[PDB]
């Protein structure tokens, strides 16, 4: 149950449920953020989703 | 000593903002809407701003982005 | 009026999220918290 809670917090709120209150966000946008973290722009994901 | 957000508010988003045959992805921050007009704001605070051509970088064809939304972007060069 | 009871543990407060295809939640205020740690 704890594992399921940790897993379900990751797919609907990104990493925002770690710092404070959980804020919803769509998964394509969360992946765009994670791609931006690597050092590649969002348009690459939005073209090859 | 730490920093913690508070007082969240629901909004409406869109991956891109399609002007004349282009895509116009944001540079930093989401594309949020009140219920009528679109704004670009930071990720951890609420500071809405007008969609001007310096807050957004453009590359696309307005065909491959799923969930795109129609709106007009502004530029400070046409006026002057 | 006082006694010893036995209960099963509660893992935490029951909460649910409101995922949708187009919805964001952006904070408009913050707070400063000072915790402590001992080693
Ligand atoms: C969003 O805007 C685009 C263009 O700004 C619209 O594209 C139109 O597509 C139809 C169907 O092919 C054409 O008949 C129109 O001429 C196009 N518009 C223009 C200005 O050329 C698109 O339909 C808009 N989407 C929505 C949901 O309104
Ligand atoms: C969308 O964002 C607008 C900000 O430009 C808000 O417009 C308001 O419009 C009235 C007049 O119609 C102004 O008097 C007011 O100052 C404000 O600019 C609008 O409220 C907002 N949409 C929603 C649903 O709140
Ligand atoms: C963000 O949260 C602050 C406290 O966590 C708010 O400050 C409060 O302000 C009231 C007066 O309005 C004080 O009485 C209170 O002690 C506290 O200092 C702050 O207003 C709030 N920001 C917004 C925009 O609501
Ligand atoms: C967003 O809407 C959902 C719908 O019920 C609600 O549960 C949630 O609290 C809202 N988010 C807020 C008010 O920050
Ligand atoms: C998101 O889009 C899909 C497209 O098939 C749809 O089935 C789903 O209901 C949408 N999400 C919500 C919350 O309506």
């Amino acid at each position: 149950q704890y594992t399921s809670a940790l897993l379900a917090g990751t797919i609907t709120s990104g990493w925002t449920f770690g710092a404070g209150p959980a804020l919803q966000i769509p998964f394509p946008m969360q992946m765009a953020y994670r791609f931006n973290g690597i050092g590649v722009t969002q348009n690459v994901l939005y073209e090859n989703q | 000593v730490t920093y913690v957000p508070a007082q969240e508010k629901n909004f409406t988003t869109a991956p891109a903002i399609c002007h004349d045959g282009k895509a116009h992805f944001p540079r930093e921050g989401v594309f949020v809407s009140n219920g009528t007009h679109w704004f670009v704001t930071q990720r951890n605070f609420y500071e809405p701003q007008i969609i001007t051509t310096d807050n957004t970088f453009v590359s696309g064809n307005c065909d491959v982005v799923i969930g795109i939304v129609n709106n007009t972007v502004y530029d400070p060069l046409q006026l002057e | 009026s006082q006694s010893i009871i036995a209960y099963t543990m509660s893992l935490g407060a029951e909460n649910s999220v409101a995922y949708s295809n187009n919805s964001i939640a952006i904070p408009t205020n913050f707070t400063i918290s000072v915790t402590t740690e001992i080693l």
